[PDB]
């Protein structure tokens, strides 16, 4: 095979959708997967996201169904350091009584961290283990779910629904459109307020729509560019040489030592913007 | 609008009362202080300080140095 | 690469894990956390009552 | 087609590249004032942080409208449909 | 027609890219002074925030005209109908 | 014919893009000082606002000329007739 | 005939666009310090304002030659008669 | 076809180059404020260092969207398929 | 080799990375967790003594 | 002759445009410091105004050489006589 | 062939030259603040030197990726193989 | 010969224009600090004015070489020789 | 042949030109703070000078790589051998 | 020999033009700090002047290589031979 073919294979997802004859089948080529329209599903993305979310909540439930209220065991000591860290992070930004904001921030931080952590395992291990267990030699299979723009867009379009929800739920329908059209510029004269509505709408509407997109594409860009460098460093070993398969180890090690900081930081930023953007939807900031 | 102002020496009070504006010679440049001004500290060079009030629009006092707070 | 698929699937899956954590995981942990603080507060207060 | 498609790769590189340049200089100016404010008033750090993330929404808005039209030009093409 | 449509893709990238570059640096400068003022006078923060949004309208005014004309050149084209 | 029309779209992008870039940075610099002055003396804010608007007129003067020559090159192009 | 008229449309966008970029940043710098001085010396604003207009005349001096030459090239092209 | 391949090499250079330029200037601004804050009080260094990395995630956000797309244009190519 | 090589090269780099990771990343985290484990026991002792 | 004449219009736009850009930013920097000094020490204003004009002559010196060469390339042409 | 080869030589100058520009301005900004802290606090030098090398790693991160993709383009060529 | 001659007219515009841009910004930075120093120490002005002229000789050194080479390429031509 | 050789001369000019531009700006930022520290703390100038030469090697690292690659392209063009 | 020579005049203009631009801005920053130090303590001038000339060597080092290479390509020509 060629370096171009090795790279082209690592960028394709396990898609399942409407084939030319029937709504039951996996695409065998990239073009056969691009033919499948918006009514399709990446089975590797949904298989890694759901499995890691259930592992996290099952482990956190094992330390909540039998909490001691006294001296903590090794497992619950960790779970409580995480709940205490998230609660402190929420109380330094949000002052209201909403019960959803704190467990949401814990779910967002721990889930994104686990979806990102699988990038540290070697890039050919999981793709080949899936092929050997299935009996195929052309199976598309991507492990890191945050390298799929649909997975990161799903996580932000869902936080955006909660922002539009809480904004209407506490400010009312009138208060929602009021912040969207009578803020930041207001005037007593009726002719002036009407001429300021388009200006207020351009300023406020652009900022609101940019929130979900920036949250999804900041996460996608740091993870997609992060795995691309690991795939490109693996081609240095494909050469078969000795003084190149030695330099490649140094780049892979240095990139993984740098990437663990990025993997930890991206989960924290997504949590903090979820806390900040939901807290500024509960009060009139102007 | 007015702010309370006092000019005090190590020995006794030189002035005490309400004023609308205070003008003085700071070590880096001249200043004009008015009610609601942000907290400021500075070293003053020898010269006259001018106070403004209704009727008392030119109350001038000579100072040999010191600090303005 | 960018192809729009599985967007609704991940959106629904996220709400399921969030509400599960809200009901089952979050309340018991905070109750256990508060009990240590309450027990220590009672202990320090009781030590002050003994001197008083 | 060859020019309309090859001049759309330069269009994409200017929409994401000029935005990448302005957001890295803008957050470095904004952040330089946040770290000094955090030193002048150690007790104000949680307030300064929430206010910095409000400014961050205004700072990246036009840049994010450009990363979207650039992705829209990279996988769809409103110019190729005009021959 | 292929040269007019290809140069229009570059015109659109140049309109939004220069606006993204300008507003990101402009808000980095404006917002940096808002955090400096907020640290010295935490009592003035609600007043300073209203004055910051008055300036934000002047900073993005021309940039918005640019993105409005850029979108107009992609979904319509006043140059293609003039050839 | 196609070259003149194509190079008139690039002219419009430069007249509005360069204007937007300067205006955004200029109001970031001017507005930042307005917040610094407003924080120092909240008593002088009514006077500082009008003085900022005097400067705003000077700052946008040539930008407004360029945005009027760019909407003239777009509708009823003056160079097409010349050839 | 067509390359001279196409390149002169870009010459007009460079003359006005570079002048607009520089004058918008220049007045942001000059005007920012005018507001700082007005906040330090409320009683000197009528003295500082006349001094700001003396500098404003120097700041825009070359920019006004640029827009003067740009409008001359747009309505009375001096290069189309030299071929 | 050579125009699409040659203009992809320039698009890759502009997309990585404008990110290398913005990240080096943007972190040199933020980094200097971090060292200055460390000199004012070495007791707050662990906290300030954590705050610097929190801003580093906002500053390097879009520059990585361009480094990822550029590495996706050197090995894969969405413009060659479009002819 | 190619795939055969890339597989041994990646796994060798990963082994070298994991070696230092469990020698310099994991131990300090365990020490911070164990420190919290001793602090809750010493803090609770005072509340036990208050009943005496 | 056509490409030499077309490229002389762009040469003139760069001479006057880069000169206009630099002179506006330069006087914005020199001017802001004059107003800062005038507000701080109003008795020094007569001297500071004379010292500003000594700098203003150095600041515009090369810009005025550029405008002189640009008018020469517009009303005469040293390149056309070289074929 | 010649267009891909000549336009990849210009892509190497943009990759290594734009990173050179950023790294030089970024280290003048960060080292200026290091020499300012070492004069203010000559006892914190050993600590501030370590914190400067940590931030140096963040500044020279996307620049080394671009200096390495540009040596890949001079000694190998991913574009030539695409015909 | 027509492309060599027309590209020496752009070479001359770049060579005088980039020099004018740098010299105008450079003297705005040097002169603004001279007015600040002159207001701070009125009795040191005779010495500060002589020291400013030492720096003015370093600031314009390469700009004068650029103007000298640009006049050499305008009235003589090391390229029309085709050598 | 001419397009590969001609574009190589411009690649060479971009590498040493962008490196010269960034190192001069960066060493004025760095050196400006060396003189500020030396005027305030004259007994520390021997230490500040050594700390400055440690930042000088970091500031010139990527620029010396560009200078070496530029001379290699001029006296050993690695692209002429690639057809 | 009409493309190689023509594009060599552009190369020479970029080498001296980007060098002149950076050197003029670099000395404005360095020299402005020399005058600030000379005004803070008038008796330190003899030392500050010698320290400024040490930095001036670091500042102009790469610009002098650029001027040397630009005069090499003007009177001799490596790329004329390479064909
Ligand atoms: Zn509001």
């Amino acid at each position: 095979e060629t370096a171009s073919g090795y790279i082209q294979h690592h960028l394709q997802n396990l898609t399942f959708g409407r084939l030319p004859n029937g709504d039951w089948g996996f695409a065998h080529t990239a073009e056969q997967a691009k033919e499948m329209g918006f009514w399709a599903f990446h089975v590797d993305t949904l298989g890694w996201s759901v499995l890691l979310g259930v592992v996290f909540l099952f482990i956190f439930r094992l330390a909540a169904k039998k909490a001691t209220s006294g001296q903590p065991g090794g497992l619950q000591n960790f779970v409580e350091v995480m709940v205490e860290f998230v609660d402190t992070s929420v109380k330094d930004t949000f002052h209201g009584r909403n019960p959803l904001i704190a467990p949401l921030a814990l779910t967002v931080f721990v889930w994104i961290f686990l979806l990102n952590l699988i990038d540290l395992v070697p890039v050919d291990y999981l793709p080949m283990l899936a092929a050997k267990i299935t009996g195929d030699e052309h199976l598309f299979f991507r492990a890191v779910a945050t390298t799929d723009p649909n997975a990161t867009l799903g996580l932000s379009i869902s936080v955006f629904a909660l922002i539009v929800f809480y904004s209407i739920k506490v400010k009312g329908i009138g208060g929602f459109l009021g912040e969207l059209t009578l803020h930041p510029f207001s005037s007593k004269n009726i002719v002036v307020q009407i001429l300021l509505i388009p200006v207020n709408f351009l300023l406020e509407f652009v900022t609101l729509i940019a929130k979900p997109v920036s949250l999804a594409l900041r996460l996608f860009g740091n993870m997609y560019a992060g795995e691309l460098i690991f795939i490109l460093i693996a081609v240095m070993f494909g050469s078969g040489m000795f003084l190149l398969s030695a330099l490649g180890v140094a780049l892979n090690w240095a990139w993984a030592v740098f990437h663990i900081l990025i993997i930890t930081l991206q989960a924290f930023i997504f949590m903090m913007l979820t806390i900040v953007y939901l807290s500024m939807a509960h009060e009139d900031n102007h | 609008i007015t702010v309370h102002c006092d000019i005090v020496s190590a020995e006794a009070e030189i002035f005490s009362g309400l004023v609308e504006m205070v003008i003085a010679h700071g070590a880096l440049g001249d200043l004009g202080i008015a009610p609601g001004h942000a907290p400021l500290i500075t070293d003053l060079k020898p010269g006259p300080i001018r106070l403004v009030k209704q009727g008392g629009e030119q109350e001038v006092y000579y100072i040999s140095g010191g600090f303005l707070e | 690469m960018n192809i729009n698929a599985t967007l609704i699937g991940q959106s629904v899956a996220f709400f399921i894990f969030v509400l599960f954590c809200m009901k089952f995981v979050w309340p018991p942990v905070i109750a256990a956390l508060q009990e240590r603080q309450k027990k220590i507060a009672d202990g320090l207060d009781a030590a002050n009552r003994a001197a008083r | 087609m060859e020019t309309v498609v090859g001049l759309t790769a330069i269009a994409v590189a200017l929409l994401i590249g000029l935005g990448a340049l302005g957001t890295a200089i803008g957050f470095g100016l904004l952040g330089g004032k946040f770290l000094e404010g955090a030193a002048r008033q150690p007790e104000m750090v949680p307030m300064l942080q929430v206010k910095m993330f409000i400014v961050a929404g205004l700072l990246d808005a036009v840049t994010m409208i450009g990363v979207g039209i650039a992705l829209f030009f990279t996988f769809a093409n409103p110019f190729v449909g005009q021959i």
